């Protein structure tokens, strides 16, 4: 379960001085990397199934491949019914169905927005995905035969704990004085003001008296340029995708407290 | 414990056989890492007693007590029957284990030129033999033939293996895998620049997969369907032959470039082909129905598919150029109904029309119907190669052929040697099955009896049938099962494609009406397209009435008309053997070769031989080299088919290298005995032979046939009838019950007589045969001697019995005797080993060896690492007999040795072999391991 | 029970001189009649899974309803046990839709009504469960109504008449008795005809080879005695031979319609 090594990504996520980076390029990124991730699980998880064929298992393991042969023809490998004394295979191969489903479901919401194949057919975070490896792990040690899952099963986990269900974390990146127009646009809407105006000390009073506030604050009907809605519209994109897919929010030309504390502002007003 | 099994090894072989040789430190590397997971899942005491087994045989070998089997039998009688299972499981893995080291050896042994002595001699053995370069290079430099004349004889040959069933363990590809993880291992372990964390972890990756292997214990998964038998069958096509035959041809293009011809190996050459015996074969085996046979050729289309789907998107892969033909584009955008890599959106159609063609036929396997349209898939050879040829026409045409004579190339030769179904299904049935069927009609018909009719009676009216253009088979004709068994088949051989089948074989083939009877059987059931019928000719009776037999099916009209000058014969070596002992079937069946091709050659048909089991040829794992030489001239002519035993399957392609070599020796013995045939016997040979023949079946005969109590003494000591009894070999062991050896089957007679180490089927008459010429005249033993050195049959067919006399044993026989032979038969046993020993001292004289095997070392050397593991379970089966046998004997029961857990339930687990066991918990199962390990160590003898 | 009235059609059977009327047209007339019979009848069981809203049935009903739940309220045994029919009446119904499209349908025909008594079974069981509720009145109402049409129009609606001429059977038995040497059956007397088509019925063996020379007239004649052979029996009615004279030409027909494999 260490992570001693990761990956991130910059790619569809930077969009400093660079409008070709949409909202919906972000949303596209995401879903790619998730199916890419599926296709390189199924294909790990498939020769796994090819080593794995002890019938010897713990009790839990057992139970659990018995429930599974209570419900296989569209692969190539493992095409056949599987048989209830390779209990191991059993398993991985419900994890092979799960990662189908997890990719198609990615490749229906790149496609058309929407996708009739649900959630709960699918891997939606990695604790659901590592359940059933950890349970073949800790029952092939149960069985004193620990030397073989510290074999391929060893690297597959590994392989979870370093790059997850999306291969790589993407960073968000925008410059501050995008930001700053934003709220601009909002004070003057409102009639507070011209948060530009303000010195950085009258801008950290008003943020922090927003943030410790528990009033809303970005109206739907507000006045949006091109610029204004495309960083409102990005953070509506993170609002809407899960929280592993993300690294950090990086500010360009950062320079004062206040373009931390404007960002984590509208971070919240865009539900996210 | 604590030391090594090293010493132990060292004691058996007579030093280095080359100086590359690490065969005995690889077996030591592998089975010490065996036997320490051994210990650290099921204790010190376990592991010890598995190493004192081993250590008590090895040192029988170093010199033949008995006294100290005896001993050991003690020791393993009494343990419970969990730790008899474990013992004997544990033993089959480190037998498993040496022969994956041997591999290893032979594959990456350094050849070295110096030991060839010139001469025939050499290609007998791999260290030896010469490959498909220097057999090229003599024919042009030695023999001298042209080039050109060497390239159109390979543009016009045809080697065919075929393969058939092990007689004891399926292999699945998940074992397969493990097996080449653990070579892996080894080879890297072994490597001149290795740093030390590279080999720690190379030895935990060693011990891992060792443990995977022993915890699978596929040797315990309880015998499969013929459905599941064939699909486990083409785990090796999968696993080696498919990558391997692209790059075999890829050698013939090298070899012929350096005999100054420039140019590749047509792709359209057929130079390999591989064939089927499971699903097909039904001959005394009624568990293949015609129902299975489909299920099979369903199956085979399935499997080939998904080959073709994963190798055509590799290829996509590598084919991303824009440059193409006007034809190509064309195509290209017309299936566009991304646009710049046309050969990537070629393939992508190919690969969906695969889908296609394998979904369908999964479908047509589990419902009988597929709303799937043949349109939709690729229903000929010819559909499937029009878009791949086209993609390398494309290629050529703008400058890049070389990229072509890529993996685009190998795609072609796969598609040419495999087609569509990988193999093709060989039918056999005998010929008594046909007899009952038209018997059935004629007397349905009140025409009468055509059992009754003699042999020529029967060629008039059949050939008055064949001539005529009026049905015959009723449609409301009274049939029993076996009747319906054999027209249910040819209904199923009507249904299904073509290029699905090989030819009809006819078993126990005497008369030309045997073979007439099937061809209308065909056109009566409805096969619009036959199949090439083909005789088996086992009996010395029928061998010697072959040559007239084929030549009065020439003679007719009708008959030469549906053959289109084309004849397949098949005969056996096993099976003319069991008639009338091995050396007058060997002779009788050179000279029925000899006899069959000049008739053939008089009425201008092409004739082809299918060597059955047994055959010297049949040792693919070099010595096939010189055998396929010493046949008669002009025999092969660039077509043969071989029996490829499961026993060798392992042997010759389990392992990449051992693929090639074993693909390799097929090719080039088989092209150079058309253009270079071995010496025309002398007359004085000749005679001998002859002579030599009488005595031989005489003495077989009067042993095997004329003694009344033989058969009494075969069923004691052997294992026989618990083979039959129990849950292993799928077939029937004999035709009807209690007519002695003559209704027994080839398959149970050597095997049983294999296990107790005796091989009596082998060798017995040659003693006899060989003592009487010496005492003729004394000038014989001269000439008997000048036979071995310049004759090659006469060299290969001793060269197998001193072979199977290296695997022989008369200590350990005699041991099966002492346990298992009523004591007014014990006289007898140690007359027929009085035979064995008298047979062999002759062999080597006739051979000049001082030693069994003198003059093949390396051989020598693979075989005595085998017998540690091979006479531990020996001894376990002869004193498991004893006990199944005799049911109040016992000896002193022993506490459990073992260790592990009370997880499990300890009963259902003795009896995972045969659940439905009616012996008692655990002896089934252990005799089955003996058996399976007897097996395994000891591969092809008769 | 009594099929006191029944309807039977000539169309896409009667060939008599009338080329366009091939083979594939009466194979295509059938799998159509059977689509349209499927579809009255799931109107008619749809109509009367409104009707029939009791809850008291037989135990052999109650017992097959709460079978079929193991597979919409429960409580209508009636209509659960109706339900099951008009599904296996859209099944077969597509089936036919596939046969005739494709010539072939992956949808089984156990998943199907293959025989008109196994369609009867589930309606004769209400019948009685009703009756046996004291509720006979409401079974002679449209349920008998139902019955009533299953006894006359059967899976096909109607049933097909086959017809076709005198000589373009003689034609094919020439060419069979011309093609194994046994001369012209065109040229025998009725009685030379008679004594040999009779020996052929009564024997034992068969009479048409597979490589017979035909013309397109005796392909078409064969042809349809083998889509005959490959269809339901209750699909048709009687084979018709027009220009009949003697005999003869009637036991031709029965000799060629044998020897077609029907």
């Amino acid at each position: 379960n260490v992570s001693l090594i990761r990956f991130s990504s910059w790619m569809g996520g930077d969009r400093d001085g660079n409008p070709r980076v949409t909202p919906e390029v972000t949303r596209d990124v995401c879903l790619l990397a998730r199916m890419m991730a599926a296709n390189l699980y199924i294909d790990q998880i498939e020769e796994l199934m090819f080593e794995l064929s002890m019938w010897r298992c713990n009790d839990e393991l057992r139970v659990r491949a018995e429930e599974l042969h209570s419900s296989t023809k569209y692969y190539i490998e493992f095409w056949k019914q599987i048989p209830p004394n390779e209990p191991y295979r059993v398993i991985l191969g419900h994890v092979r169905d799960k990662l189908y489903n997890t990719r198609e479901r990615a490749r229906h919401l790149l496609a058309s927005g929407v996708s009739e194949i649900s959630a709960e057919s699918s891997f939606t975070s990695i604790e659901e995905f590592l359940e059933p490896l950890e349970l073949c792990y800790k029952s092939l040690c149960d069985c004193g035969d620990k030397a073989i899952a510290d074999g391929s099963l060893l690297d597959l986990l590994r392989q979870v704990f370093t790059f997850g269900l999306s291969l790589v974390k993407l960073d968000i990146r925008q410059e501050s004085e995008r930001h700053t127009d934003v709220i601009d646009a909002i004070t003057t809407h409102l009639g507070i003001g011209s948060y530009r105006e303000w010195s950085e000390d009258k801008r950290q009073e008003w943020l922090l008296s927003e943030l410790r506030g528990k009033r809303p604050l970005l109206p739907p009907d507000l006045p949006q340029t091109e610029e204004i809605a495309d960083v409102i519209g990005a953070f509506h994109v993170l609002a809407e995708l899960p929280p592993d897919s993300f690294g950090p929010y990086i500010i360009s030309m950062a320079t004062a407290p206040s373009d931390v504390l404007a960002v984590e502002l509208l971070q919240r007003e865009c539900g996210v | 414990k604590h030391h090594s099994i090293d010493a132990q090894l060292r004691q058996l072989v007579p030093g280095k056989v080359s100086e590359d040789d690490k065969l005995i430190e690889y077996d030591a590397l592998l089975v010490d890492r065996f036997l320490n997971i051994l210990q650290d899942l099921h204790g010190p005491s376990l592991r010890e007693f598995v190493q004192e087994c081993y250590e008590v045989s090895a040192d029988y070998e170093g010199k033949g007590d008995t006294t100290k089997l005896g001993e050991l039998g003690a020791k393993l009688t009494g343990l419970a029957p969990a730790d008899a299972i474990l013992v004997a499981s544990s033993i089959l893995h480190m037998l498993n284990l040496a022969n994956l080291a041997e591999e290893v050896q032979i594959a990456h042994r350094r050849r070295n030129s110096k030991l060839k002595k010139g001469g025939f001699a050499d290609e007998g053995s791999a260290t030896t033999e010469s490959d498909i370069e220097e057999t090229l290079k003599r024919l042009v430099s030695e023999v001298g033939k042209s080039p050109e004349e060497v390239f159109e004889a390979l543009k016009n040959q045809t080697v065919d293996l075929v393969f058939t069933a092990h007689p004891t363990q399926s292999a699945r590809r998940s074992l397969l895998q493990k097996n080449a993880r653990i070579r892996n291992c080894l080879t890297q372990l072994n490597a001149k620049d290795i740093t030390d964390d590279d080999k720690q972890e190379l030895d935990e990756a060693l011990q891992r997969e060792i443990q995977a292997a022993f915890r699978t214990d596929e040797i315990r998964r309880a015998q499969p369907t013929p459905q599941d038998e064939m699909r486990y069958g083409m785990s090796y096509i999968h696993e080696t032959v498919w990558k391997g035959v692209p790059k075999f041809l890829r050698r013939v293009d090298t070899a012929l470039k350096n005999i100054g011809i420039n140019e590749r190996l047509p792709y359209n050459v057929s130079l390999i082909r591989f064939s089927s015996w499971m699903g097909g074969d039904r001959d005394g085996n009624p568990r293949v129905t015609p129902e299975v046979t489909r299920d099979v050729c369903l199956l085979a289309r399935m499997m080939a598919a998904n080959l073709y789907i994963d190798q055509i998107e590799e290829l996509m892969f590598e084919l991303s150029m824009w440059r193409c033909n006007d034809e190509l584009r064309v195509r290209a955008e017309e299936l566009h109904s991304p646009p710049n890599e046309p050969y990537r959106v070629i393939l992508g159609h190919v690969r969906d029309k695969l889908y296609n063609t394998r979904e369908r036929a999964r479908h047509l396997l589990a419902s009988g119907v597929s709303e799937i349209s043949a349109e939709s898939s690729f229903t000929s050879i010819e559909e499937f190669l029009e878009p791949l040829e086209l993609c390398y026409k494309s290629l050529c045409d703008c400058g890049d052929k070389a990229i072509a004579d890529g993996s685009l190339l190998d795609l072609l030769r796969q598609v040419f040697t495999f087609g569509l179904s990988l193999v093709k299904l060989d039918i056999r049935q005998e010929s008594e099955r046909h007899t009952d069927v038209i018997d059935a009609i004629t007397t349905h018909l009140g025409i009468g009896s055509y059992r009754e009719w003699s042999e020529d009676k029967r060629q008039e009216w059949l050939l008055s049938e064949l001539r005529g253009k009026r049905p015959l088979l009723p449609p409301d004709l009274p049939q029993t099962e076996e009747i319906a068994d054999v027209i249910g088949a040819f209904h199923v051989l009507a249904e299904l494609p073509p290029d699905s089948f090989g030819p009809y074989i006819i078993s126990m083939a005497t008369a030309p009406s045997d073979v007439l009877a099937v061809e209308l059987l065909q056109r009566e059931c409805g096969v619009r397209q036959p199949l090439p019928v083909v005789p088996l000719f086992e009996r010395l009776a029928d061998l010697q009435s072959a040559p007239a037999s084929v030549e009065r099916l020439f003679s007719v009209d009708w008959y030469m008309d549906r053959i289109k000058g084309k004849q397949q014969v098949m005969v056996g070596y096993s099976d003319s053997g069991k008639d009338a002992g091995r050396l007058s079937a060997a002779w009788q069946l050179y000279r029925a070769q000899e006899e069959m091709a000049q008739v053939a050659k008089r009425y201008g048909v092409k004739l082809t031989l299918f060597h059955g089991r047994g055959g010297t040829v049949g040792r693919g794992g070099g010595p096939t080299h010189l055998a396929i030489l010493s046949q008669p001239p002009d025999t092969i002519n660039g077509s043969i088919r071989v029996t490829v035993q499961g026993e060798v399957i392992e042997f010759c392609f389990g392992e990449e290298h051992l693929c090639f070599q074993t693909l390799q020796r097929f090719t080039a013995a088989t092209l150079e005995h058309g253009m270079h045939p071995p010496v025309s016997p002398k007359p004085e040979w000749r005679k001998l032979m002859d002579e030599m023949a009488v005595v031989a079946t005489e003495e077989y005969r009067s042993v095997v046939v004329k003694e009344a109590r033989f058969v009494e003494y075969f069923r004691s000591a052997t294992p026989e009838t618990e083979y039959g009894r129990m849950n292993i070999g799928s077939r029937p062991a004999k035709r009807r019950p209690g007519g002695g050896i003559t209704t027994l089957r080839a398959i149970p007679w050597i095997f049983s007589w294999t296990q107790t180490r005796f091989h009596l089927p082998v060798w017995l008459g040659v003693g006899a045969a060989f003592k009487f010429a010496i005492d003729k005249d004394v000038r014989n033993f001269q000439v008997l001697k000048e036979m071995y050195n310049e004759w090659p049959f006469f060299r290969v067919t001793l060269d197998l019995l001193e072979m199977v006399f290296a695997k022989g044993d008369p200590g350990i026989a005699g041991l099966y005797d002492e346990l298992l032979v009523a004591e007014e038969l014990k006289p007898f046993g140690k007359q027929l080993r009085d035979k064995y020993v008298e047979t062999q001292q002759l062999l080597l004289q006739i051979a000049g060896h001082k030693d069994i095997l003198e003059g093949d070392p390396f051989l020598k050397q693979g075989l005595v690492l085998r017998n540690p593991y091979i006479t531990t379970l020996n001894v376990f089966q002869a004193y498991t007999l004893k006990r199944i046998r005799d049911p109040n004997f016992k000896v002193t029961p022993q506490p459990p040795l073992s260790k592990e857990f009370a997880d499990e339930n300890k009963p259902a687990g003795l009896v995972k072999l045969n659940p439905a066991s009616e012996y008692p918990p655990g002896l089934e199962d252990t005799l089955i391991l003996t058996m399976k390990g007897i097996a395994a160590g000891m591969q092809n003898t008769g």
